[PDB]
């Protein structure tokens, strides 16, 4: 019902989301789009 | 006494399901070179 | 009783038709002074050499142009930063062909829109209303700030500044965007989202109460005689306005808190504005818009275009044909 | 009664608390001074020019003269991790002092001590707390004064022979300088304080100012408001958070254009040409080049009727020519060598230009303060390869934004501080709405 | 009580999502033209149709992703998957451009499908449907661009790809080709948004800065009760306020909110015919009086003829890349270039 | 202010609920990765690999110029790379 | 297209010996190239005189030929006009200069032929792009 506590479950998606943007934001400089 | 499956339900995970897979994908991509 | 005191009570009067006020006093004389020197040089002053090339460009309606394309037209090149007043000319003919009048105009004018933001600060005051309706005027005051002076800082001239015209401010914008990529820019991305967001609010706010209205008229009456100005009660039902459009989306995206809901109209706008004004005040110093030419390359090291390339070949239009007479060496550095 | 995104409103008259924020605050811009600071060395590569790394903190600590020799070359990398390194340190200081008085220490000091306990509408107390701080601020500018009279002096890049490190033995003391800068025009060719061009100047103006705030400190300690302040003011913490923020607002945009224009306290050798220098270079650049190739660029008539390499300003003066001539106010070493007492001199640009003029100019139209948000380097229509903008250019976006919510943040608080007072600031009082007890306007 | 009925009580009842007849057309519609996009920008290319890469998988951000219009060689097919073009195949259907006309086909129906849901939620709550009708302006821009004006050119190629930078290349084409600027609708139109912009932050502004005071706390925000009856802010404070530093102010609250609806949808309103007489090169691109003037005159000179040089730059140094199935070869010398540039 | 479903506060926040989801939203995100890297992405959709957008000396687009040919002319355009 | 073998070949001088960089090696010449030289010669121009490009057929008629790995090594250490006639090491970039242009101070030998290596590859890559200037980009 209540078991986990929001305020966790709210920073580890937080976290999660940072991950992601933060993988995308190193491939502009890496790879195929980077200008290398 | 709430019941699982509902019409919200279904809008939630048809937005959701794909959303995860794409961004599995994209995730992929960031590691190709060229 | 003292001379002194019944002045200021006339100006601080909240009796006069229009309010003057403290900032009212440096407002009418400085809102006077351009606006009569707008007028008069938009009918009638001569061509300006606004680029400092001895090749004049005619602005006004009396040499031959029509609304769309007259303008007063910004200062000298020559001139750069330099303060151009009446006085510092040798000659009225000298201060017209030079472009004196656009600095009159947009200096007096900045002045003038600075104390209007203030008197507006002031008769809330006097009202005792809250305070803060200036600081959603700030938001078109500082885009104003930018185009008219923060811009012409930091590329050296006023003749870089927006001239005061229909067609000039086309011409502002599309230079614009070859040399700093505009488009490419966040800050002004926010800006459109600011102001079609803006627009669509307006729409929805203004559609959701008249959606509401409680049936006050006949079908042979305009229904805005069902408000009476000043009655107490409201004029509309939020709560059926609330009951359709939480059913239009869904409950919790929908607003029931008035104050919350016309704080979101006041925040959308001015924050997106706040924005694009920063963002014109920023590629004042030439931090310009993303550059992703020649981003995707194949293989072999092929460029495969995207629409980034698409949109560089069309500002290398502007570009090369821009103050097509004013260019000696091949960088336009500002 | 706030709302928890306006908390810190709950502060304003718990003294105690309120201490602990601004300590632990200071903590957090004495960190970010030295983590960058050891994030920059860290980086740092000595055989780019400083320009080409995105240092900004390193240029400051160079400018007062430590790490650097003859042209600006850095020589010795240690001094800039010192100040990384005891700025770090400090920071766990103030974070200790800051957590403790958020936490654990009095929630308020009044109960605790009389000397540091403080009310805000007592103006005494509250003028000798201004008065503290003045004295403190005189201080850190006798401080700088110290650095460039008796201990090494400070980066010059007018010195003749490229650019050195100098002791400045005569600070300028004359007031009709040091005032006359303040009351300078600043519209171009004059620039209001921004002008400033010589160390000697700059010294002399914060031995001035140093003297200024102690001497205002000791006024404000030992006095109180008179009755015509007492009346023009309001008297409460927002209403002096508002008046800082407006101050801090006007700093803001000066200090942009200082960045912007100056290269003097802002050496181009650390921090890149400014705009109006790289576009001077550009101008010189092909003058050099087509003089060499027989080009008499004295009598080369341009598209326009002007002349194509050298033209004259609206009081005469010979000036590059092009689009440039809105910039020739620009004043720099590399450029002064050509200049005689009508502007730029045809008999030295025939004769005296020299390879090392060449070269800087080369180098300053090359490395023009434009570029792309992710760093590519040059107008908006060229293709990606250089990685590079100009610290001048992040310097003064950053500050012309932060300067422009400060003037919103002014505005704010000024209105609400205002309207707190009066008693109307959560608003109508419906039973005494005073519009209603006007007459009508019509 | 037949079987219709009995589908009129489901599609109708009070659930998180309201569905209605309505949603049969829209949840389809909306959820295909916003899968096709999300789809054809992570993972289709417009190598084929324009020369273009254009999704995440070849290195595309963001800002460059695209769903591109189809080649200009298809004219106005449909494009459908089993149509004689892919002939069913999906691959190639792809290659062909054909998540474009799947994703505006679907896009037009899905407006459709919510406009019908406005109208079909404001019929059972029971209030007036000036929502449904002030969303016709949002129809008739989508329908005028990204339908009548490519039908009235050579190829559905000319209409707007559905992504960020390439929206951006079709507002500067506008301005090179059509001289959009110019245009006397579509600055009605820029009128009709800015202005609502305007109407919105002040209509916000002044409700918040004329509060009654109905609580104790900093916080205006708590004493707001949805069912109170009393207005929240004063009007009369408002009006007096306006009066004396604009001149004018609003009076009647119903006639200000209507205003509201009538600035930005009439604005939209007056772009989209503009953009119509587009579709058929009936540009307002030129004053005559002005060109018979320059054409004898070489010393007149206005921002007029200043931008038609811009847009001369434009036209010729994107066409090439822009038109790439013309094989535009402009050689050098050619090139409409300033001194220097 | 309630229609029936179960709140998202009070699912998000249950056990039974993480326990299900922290098996289906990984096996999502790998699913999807593997999509690109075993190249299956590439051939359901015909998008060039980096090394197929031209041929070796090719300076040409492959652009289709036939409306009714156009299937064919891709195909053409393809086997121009094997 | 691929970055093949016959891409990577190159004259090593004027005698018409050829040399087969590695892929390696053009890596890392354009990331030397773009460190020392793109700040001038981005996209194989030259932006303070722009008369003078970086093609291959440029190269090929200056004197000392330019258009091989040895003659552009040469330019390097000891650069001079088109015409061979005055050596410029004090306003261009090299060896003989490092002390004036100190991003030259830490390239080794192999660093040179790289930096030639990818100047003489990247005209068989881009074509008219390189050297062409804003008309091609
Ligand atoms: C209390 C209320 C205050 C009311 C005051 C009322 C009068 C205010 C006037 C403000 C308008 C100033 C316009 C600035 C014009 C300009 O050339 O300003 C720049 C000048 C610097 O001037 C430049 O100064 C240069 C100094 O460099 C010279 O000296 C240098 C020394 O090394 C170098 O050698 C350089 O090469 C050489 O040229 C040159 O002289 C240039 O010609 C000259 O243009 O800066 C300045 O004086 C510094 C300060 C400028 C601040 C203005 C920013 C305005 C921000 C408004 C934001 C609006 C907010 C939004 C509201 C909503
Ligand atoms: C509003 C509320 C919301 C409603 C939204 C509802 C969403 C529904 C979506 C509508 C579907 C649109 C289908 C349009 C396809 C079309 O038109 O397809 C176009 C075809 C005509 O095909 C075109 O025909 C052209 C002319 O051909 C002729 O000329 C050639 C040159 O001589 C040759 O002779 C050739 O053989 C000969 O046929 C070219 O060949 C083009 O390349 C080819 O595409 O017409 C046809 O299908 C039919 C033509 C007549 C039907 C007219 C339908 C109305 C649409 C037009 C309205 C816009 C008006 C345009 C002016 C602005
Ligand atoms: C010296 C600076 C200073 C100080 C000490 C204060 C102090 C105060 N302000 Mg003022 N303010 C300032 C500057 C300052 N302000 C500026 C510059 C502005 C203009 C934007 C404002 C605008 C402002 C408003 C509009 C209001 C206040 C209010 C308040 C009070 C409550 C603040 C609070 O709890 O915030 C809590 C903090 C937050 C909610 C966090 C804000 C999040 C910001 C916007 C995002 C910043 C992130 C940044 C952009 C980078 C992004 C990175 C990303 C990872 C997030 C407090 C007395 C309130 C008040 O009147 O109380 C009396 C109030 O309503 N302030
Ligand atoms: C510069 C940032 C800053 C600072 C210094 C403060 C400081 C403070 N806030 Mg404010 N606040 C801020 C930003 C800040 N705030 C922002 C952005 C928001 C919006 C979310 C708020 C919202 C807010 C509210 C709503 C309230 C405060 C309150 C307070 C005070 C009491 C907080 C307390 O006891 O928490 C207790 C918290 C803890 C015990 C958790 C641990 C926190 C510790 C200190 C973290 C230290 C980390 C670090 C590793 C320490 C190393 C120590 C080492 C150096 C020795 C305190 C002075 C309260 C107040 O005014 O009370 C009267 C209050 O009600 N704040
Ligand atoms: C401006 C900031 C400031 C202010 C106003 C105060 C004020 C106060 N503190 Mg706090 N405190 C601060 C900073 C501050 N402190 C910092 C930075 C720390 C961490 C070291 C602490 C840690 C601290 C503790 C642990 C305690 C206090 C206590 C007190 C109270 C009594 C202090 C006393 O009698 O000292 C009288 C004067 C002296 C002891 C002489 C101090 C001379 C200093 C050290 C030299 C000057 C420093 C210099 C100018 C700047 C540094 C140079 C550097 C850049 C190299 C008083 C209300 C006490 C309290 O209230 O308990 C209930 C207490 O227990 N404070
Ligand atoms: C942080 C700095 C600071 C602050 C906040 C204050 C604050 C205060 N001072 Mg102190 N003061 C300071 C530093 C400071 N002082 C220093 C360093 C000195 C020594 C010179 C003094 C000397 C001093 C005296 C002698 C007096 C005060 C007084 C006052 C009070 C009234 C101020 C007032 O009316 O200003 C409003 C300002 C004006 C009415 C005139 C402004 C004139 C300037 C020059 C206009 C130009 C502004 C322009 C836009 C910018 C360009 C600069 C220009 C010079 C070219 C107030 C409590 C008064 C008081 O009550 O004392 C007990 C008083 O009589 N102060
Ligand atoms: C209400 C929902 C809805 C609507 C309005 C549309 C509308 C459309 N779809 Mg989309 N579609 C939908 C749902 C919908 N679709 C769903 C759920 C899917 C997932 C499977 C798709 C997948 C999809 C694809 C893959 C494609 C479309 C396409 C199209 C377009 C062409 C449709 C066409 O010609 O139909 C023709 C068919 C009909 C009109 C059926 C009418 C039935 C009549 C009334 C009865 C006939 C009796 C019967 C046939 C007799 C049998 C004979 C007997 C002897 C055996 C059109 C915009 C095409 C497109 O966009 O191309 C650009 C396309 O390629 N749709
Ligand atoms: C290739 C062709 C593809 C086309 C395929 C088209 C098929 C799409 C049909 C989608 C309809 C899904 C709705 C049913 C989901 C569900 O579980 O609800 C019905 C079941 C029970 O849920 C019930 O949920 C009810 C609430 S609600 O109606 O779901 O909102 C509640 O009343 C009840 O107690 C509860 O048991
Ligand atoms: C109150 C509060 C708050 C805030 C807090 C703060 C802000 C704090 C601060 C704090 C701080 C501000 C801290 C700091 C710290 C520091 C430290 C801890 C340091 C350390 C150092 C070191 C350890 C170093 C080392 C080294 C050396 C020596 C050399 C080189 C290397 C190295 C670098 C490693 C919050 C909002 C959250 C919440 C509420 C309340
Ligand atoms: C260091 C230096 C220098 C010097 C400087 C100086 C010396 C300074 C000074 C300065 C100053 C000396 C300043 C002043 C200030 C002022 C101000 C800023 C003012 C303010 C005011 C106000 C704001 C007011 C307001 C009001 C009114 C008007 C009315 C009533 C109300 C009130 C009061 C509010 C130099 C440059 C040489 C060089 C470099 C370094
Ligand atoms: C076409 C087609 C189709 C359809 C399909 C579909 C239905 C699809 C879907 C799909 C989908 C449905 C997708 C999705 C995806 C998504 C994504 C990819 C997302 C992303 C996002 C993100 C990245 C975000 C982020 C963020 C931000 C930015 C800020 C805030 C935070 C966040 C985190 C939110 C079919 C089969 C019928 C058949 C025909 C063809
Ligand atoms: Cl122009
Ligand atoms: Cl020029
Ligand atoms: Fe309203």
């Amino acid at each position: 019902g209540g078991r986990i506590p929001l305020w966790i479950v709210a920073t580890v998606a937080g976290m999660g989301v940072i991950v992601i943007v933060g993988l995308f934001f190193y491939g502009a400089y890496a790879g195929l789009g980077s200008s290398l | 006494s709430y019941p699982i499956f509902t019409v919200r339900w279904v809008a939630v995970h048809t937005l959701a399901v794909p959303t995860i897979f794409f961004l599995g994908a994209i995730a992929a991509m960031q590691f190709i070179q060229r | 009783a003292n001379l002194w005191e019944r002045f200021c009570n006339w100006v601080t009067s909240t009796d006069n038709r229009l309010y003057v006020g403290w900032f009212g006093v440096i407002m009418i004389p400085t809102l006077l002074a351009a606006t009569i020197c707008f007028v008069i040089a938009f009918i009638a002053a001569p061509p300006v050499d606004i680029d400092g090339i001895r090749e004049p460009v005619s602005g006004s309606l009396l040499y031959g142009n029509n609304i769309i394309t007259g303008a007063v037209v910004p200062s000298s090149n020559a001139i750069g930063l330099h303060f151009y007043p009446i006085w510092e000319a040798a000659s009225l003919d000298e201060w017209l062909y030079n472009g004196g009048p656009y600095q009159l105009i947009i200096f007096h004018f900045l002045l003038g829109a600075s104390c209007y933001m203030g008197r507006q600060w002031e008769l809330s005051y006097r009202l005792g209303m809250r305070p803060w309706i200036c600081v959603a005027y700030s938001a078109p005051l500082a885009s104003a700030f930018a185009v008219f002076l923060i811009y012409p800082i930091g590329q050296g001239s006023f003749s870089d500044g927006m001239p005061l015209g229909i067609s000039g401010t086309f011409n502002f914008m599309i230079v614009f965007q070859a040399e700093h990529n505009i488009l490419m820019h966040p800050f002004h991305q926010l800006g459109v989202a600011g102001v079609f967001g803006g627009a669509l609010f307006c729409a929805m706010h203004g559609s959701l109460v008249t959606s509401s209205l409680i049936r006050e008229t006949t079908e042979t009456e305009s229904a805005n005689y069902g408000y009476k100005f000043g009655q107490e009660e409201e004029t509309y039902n939020i709560v059926a306005a609330h009951g359709y459009f939480g059913r239009l989306i869904f409950q919790y995206a929908s607003f029931n808190n008035s104050r919350s809901l016309h704080f979101f109209l006041a925040a959308w706008p001015v924050v997106g504005v706040w924005f694009t004004a920063l963002g014109i005040s920023t590629m004042a110093f030439n931090l310009n818009g993303f550059n992703f030419n020649h981003s995707v390359i194949d293989a072999k090291g092929n460029v495969i275009n995207t629409w980034a390339d698409i949109i560089n070949r069309a500002n290398l239009g502007m570009e090369v044909m821009h103050e097509r007479n004013a260019h000696n060496f091949p960088l336009d550095l500002a | 009664g706030f709302a928890w995104w306006a908390g810190n409103a709950r502060l304003i008259n718990l003294s105690g608390k309120l201490l602990g924020a601004h300590v632990a605050h200071a903590g957090l811009i004495v960190f970010w001074a030295g983590a960058m600071t050891l994030f920059e060395l860290a980086h740092f590569i000595p055989e780019k020019p400083m320009y080409e790394q995105g240092l900004i903190l390193i240029p400051h600590i160079a400018t007062l003269g430590w790490g650097v020799g003859p042209g600006g070359e850095v020589v010795d990398t240690f001094p800039f991790f010192v100040v990384g390194v005891v700025h770090l340190i400090s920071s766990a200081v103030l974070g200790f002092g800051g957590v403790y008085h958020a936490i654990r220490g009095p929630e308020t000091l009044e109960e605790y001590s009389s000397f540091f306990g403080y009310d805000w509408k007592d103006k005494n107390k509250m003028t000798t707390i201004l008065g503290f701080h003045l004295i403190v601020l005189g201080i850190g500018a006798l401080l700088l004064v110290a650095k460039a009279m008796f201990f090494g002096g400070l980066y010059d890049t007018w010195a003749p022979g490229g650019g050195d490190v100098r002791v400045i033995t005569n600070p300028t003391l004359d007031p009709r300088v040091i005032f006359g800068y303040l009351l300078k025009s600043p519209f171009g060719g004059e620039g209001w304080i921004v002008s400033v061009n010589n160390l000697e100047d700059v010294v002399g103006g914060h031995i001035w100012i140093g003297l200024i705030c102690i001497a205002g400190g000791i006024w404000h300690i030992l006095t109180t408001p008179f009755g015509w302040a007492r009346r023009a003011f309001i008297w409460s913490g927002e209403a002096y958070l508002s008046y800082s923020l407006g101050a801090l607002s006007m700093m803001g945009f000066i200090a942009t254009c200082f960045v912007w224009f100056n290269n003097t306290v802002y050496p181009s050798e650390f921090y890149g040409p400014t705009g109006p220098e790289a576009s001077q270079a550009q101008a010189m650049t092909f003058l050099i080049r087509d003089q060499k190739l027989g080009a008499n660029v004295g009598s080369a008539q341009g598209p326009t009727g002007l002349g194509k390499y050298l033209m004259r300003s609206p009081t005469g003066e010979i000036i590059f020519g092009g689009e440039t001539m809105r910039f020739w106010d620009f004043r720099g070493p590399w450029l002064e060598p050509l200049r005689g007492p009508n502007g730029l001199d045809l008999n030295k640009i025939k004769n005296d230009i020299q390879p090392w003029q060449e070269r800087r100019a080369a180098e300053y139209m090359t490395h023009a303060p434009l570029g792309s948000l992710n760093s590519v380097g040059g107008v908006a229509t060229e293709i990606n390869s250089v990685n590079f903008v100009s610290p001048r250019s992040w310097l003064a976006t950053s500050h012309f934004v932060l300067a422009f919510f400060f003037l919103v943040g002014h505005l704010w608080h000024a209105g609400r501080a205002r309207a707190a007072a009066a008693g109307f600031e959560k608003g109508i009082d419906r039973e005494s709405e005073p519009v209603l007890s006007m007459p009508s306007l019509d | 009580r037949g079987w219709f009925d009995i589908l009129d009580d489901w599609l109708k009842r009070d659930r998180f999502v309201f569905v209605g007849w309505s949603g049969i057309l829209l949840f389809p519609c909306a959820y295909l033209a916003l899968g096709g996009w999300l789809t054809g920008t992570t993972f289709v290319t417009s190598w084929y149709t324009h020369g273009l890469a254009s999704s995440y998988l070849e290195g595309c951000n963001f800002l460059t992703v695209a769903v591109s219009t189809p080649a200009n060689s298809m004219g106005h097919s449909l494009l459908l998957l089993w149509g004689p073009e892919a002939q069913g195949d999906f691959t190639r259907w792809c290659q062909l451009g054909g998540l474009w006309t799947f994703i505006a086909l679907h896009g037009a129906f899905g407006l459709i499908g919510f406009m019908l849901r406005q109208f079909e939620i404001a019929r059972l709550v029971g209030v007036r449907p000036y929502n449904a009708i002030a969303f016709s302006a949002p129809i008739a821009v989508f329908v005028s661009v990204f339908l009548i004006y490519p039908l009235g050119q050579s190829s559905w190629f000319f209409a707007p790809s559905f992504g960020v930078a390439a929206i951006f290349r079709f507002l500067l084409f506008f301005q090179g080709f059509h001289n959009w600027t110019l245009n006397p609708f579509h600055m009605m139109g820029v009128a009709g948004v800015l202005g609502g912009a305007l109407l919105c932050a002040i209509h916000g502004a002044t409700v918040e800065n004329t509060l009654f005071q109905d609580g104790e706390g900093a916080s205006t925000f708590r004493a707001f009760n949805p069912t109170q009856a009393e207005e929240t802010y004063s009007m009369v404070t408002a009006n007096r306020f306006w009066s004396q530093i604009f001149g004018i102010a609003f009076s009647n609250k119903r006639w200000l909110h209507f205003f509201m609806l009538f600035v930005p949808v009439t604005g939209l309103w007056m772009s989209a015919i503009g953009v119509v007489g587009l579709a058929l090169n009936l540009r307002s691109y030129d004053f005559i009086s002005q060109e018979i003037r320059a054409a004898e005159d070489p010393e007149f000179e206005t921002f007029y003829t200043k931008n038609l040089l811009l847009n001369e730059g434009i036209r010729a140094w994107m066409a090439p890349q822009d038109q790439p199935h013309e094989n535009f070869v402009f050689p050098e010398e050619v090139l409409p270039r300033g001194n220097a540039l | 202010g309630t229609t029936g479903e179960r709140p998202f506060s009070d699912i998000i926040t249950s056990v039974r609920y993480w326990v299900i989801h922290s098996i289906t939203i990984p096996a999502l995100f790998i699913a999807g990765w593997l999509f690109v890297s075993t190249g299956l992405a590439y051939d359901v959709f015909g998008t060039p690999r980096p090394d197929s957008y031209y041929a070796q000396e090719q300076r040409s687009i492959p652009l289709v110029t036939d409306r009714f040919e156009a299937k064919q002319q891709v195909e053409t355009f393809l086997e121009q790379l094997k | 297209a691929e970055l093949t073998p016959e891409v990577l070949t190159v004259p090593l001088n004027s005698e018409g010996k050829t040399i087969t960089l590695t892929e390696k090696q053009y890596l890392e010449g354009k990331r030397l190239f773009q460190y020392a030289c793109a700040s001038c010669h981005v996209g194989g121009i030259t932006k303070t005189n722009p008369s003078l490009d970086l093609r291959t057929e440029t190269l090929a008629l200056a004197t000392p030929p330019r258009d091989n790995i040895e003659g552009l090594v040469d330019y390097m250490k000891n650069p001079t006009t088109y015409d061979g006639e005055q050596e410029i090491a004090e306003v261009h970039p090299s060896l003989r200069s490092a002390d004036i242009f100190p991003k030259m101070r830490n390239l080794t030998e192999k660093d040179l032929v790289a930096i030639a290596g990818h100047i003489l590859v990247e005209p068989k890559i881009l074509g008219d792009k390189w050297g062409g200037g804003k008309v091609y980009y």
